[PDB]
């Protein structure tokens, strides 16, 4: 799904700027 | 047509006013940018509560007010790491727009002042924290939910772009949640006087234009993609681009095709086909009709502008909030010293803060 391949990115957290 | 004679009418009166506010507006900014406040508090003004945030940006630390009792967010930056990473513009820049602008959904900096080692920005404590915390615990906002911050996004950059000033920096967490469940917006290092094009590669991977990744020359559409990409991920608990590495999100953005969850309206679809738009000839935002476009969509159909300006609306959610100091809804850091050397550090570098 979706929702699982957003948890599964590793980007869940607080994001960086580059 | 889509309206008739009424409709029509009341809806060119309210855009008409919203010039002359914008021009009066803009007035008042361009006084406070020529003529920047500076030296307005110091240190022992204050006592020292909690760290709020502590990053490259520096730290943020819940301060109180010793004679008010008042509790504001103190933001201190070490002048010889601002040096070091090559930040002094950014820095002095920060400021400047700060202490110049003035909209109800953009954080009010109370005081400033520097010291020999370091500088203090005085903001108001915003206590709901980070929209993003709220986003992960609840999973996803609902239609309503999320149309209520977007309209105070569009209504913050159709003021900032007035001003010629690009934001750069939107994402869930860098928008605070206020007292009255109300959005302010805080960051403001990325943000340029930008009449006409700029060119600096900025900002966060998932919220990217793509003319930012493709390396061109960009305008004040960059926001309103970023715009789109926020309301996407308040809708669906997940931005629309994203993957294990930046260079694979890079490929999505670029590419000219997003998915939508199937719980999304047609409405919402449509409004952000148009602000994730790859053709800038074609981006929401971007064509004649200007931030109207974004206003008048069907998606905002049930927006009244100016009862959410005014705050009249109330709020679909308001943080707990057990005091004036309480900061339950932010995170534990490691308490650090706020050292302030016997020697001045950095002096020429930052004499305009
Ligand atoms: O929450 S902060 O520490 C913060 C900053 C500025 C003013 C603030 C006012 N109240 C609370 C927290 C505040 N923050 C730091 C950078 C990350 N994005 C969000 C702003």
């Amino acid at each position: 799904t979706x929702y699982a391949d957003f948890i599964a990115s590793g980007r869940t957290g607080r994001r960086n700027a580059i | 047509g889509h309206m008739g004679n009424a409709a029509a009418a009341k809806k060119g009166s309210e855009q008409e006013s919203v010039k002359e506010f914008l021009a009066k507006a803009k007035e008042e900014f361009l006084k406070k940018w020529e003529s920047p406040s500076q030296n307005t508090a110091q240190l022992d003004h204050f006592d020292r509560i909690k760290t709020l945030g502590t990053g490259s940006f520096g730290r943020v630390m819940l301060v109180k007010h010793k004679e008010t009792g008042n509790h504001y967010a103190m933001k201190i930056l070490d002048k010889q790491k601002v040096v070091k990473l090559k930040q002094i513009e950014h820095t002095l820049n920060e400021k400047r727009i700060l202490q110049a602008v003035n909209f109800p959904f953009l954080v009010k900096l109370e005081f400033s002042f520097k010291d020999n080692s370091n500088l203090y920005m005085v903001m108001e404590y915003v206590p709901g924290g980070e929209m993003f915390s709220h986003l992960r615990r609840i999973g996803r906002f609902s239609e309503p939910h999320a149309r209520f911050y977007a309209a105070q996004i569009v209504l913050t950059f159709e003021y900032l772009h007035s001003l010629d000033l690009i934001y750069r920096d939107l994402k869930p967490e860098n928008l605070l949640i206020d007292q009255q469940g109300y959005i302010q917006v805080t960051d403001f290092g990325f943000a340029k006087r930008v009449k006409g094009r700029t060119w600096t590669l900025c900002g966060t991977p998932e919220y990217l234009a793509p003319e930012i990744i493709l390396s061109k020359g960009y305008n004040k559409a960059v926001d309103w993609w970023a715009l789109g990409v926020l309301i996407y991920e308040m809708a669906a608990g997940y931005p629309p681009f994203f993957a294990d590495q930046p260079i694979q999100i890079y490929e999505k953005i670029v590419s000219g095709k997003v998915r939508f969850p199937s719980h999304f309206s047609s409405d919402l679809k449509d409004l952000l086909r148009n602000l994730l738009q790859v053709d800038l000839t074609k981006r929401f935002g971007n064509l004649k009709n200007g931030v109207n476009d974004i206003k008048n969509h069907k998606w905002f159909a049930t927006t009244d502008w100016i009862a959410i300006y005014q705050r009249k609306v109330e709020a679909p959610f308001i943080p707990k909030f057990k005091g004036p100091g309480d900061t339950s809804n932010f995170d534990d850091y490691e308490e650090e010293e706020i050292r302030v050397s016997i020697n001045e550090k950095c002096g020429k570098e930052f004499t305009e803060f």
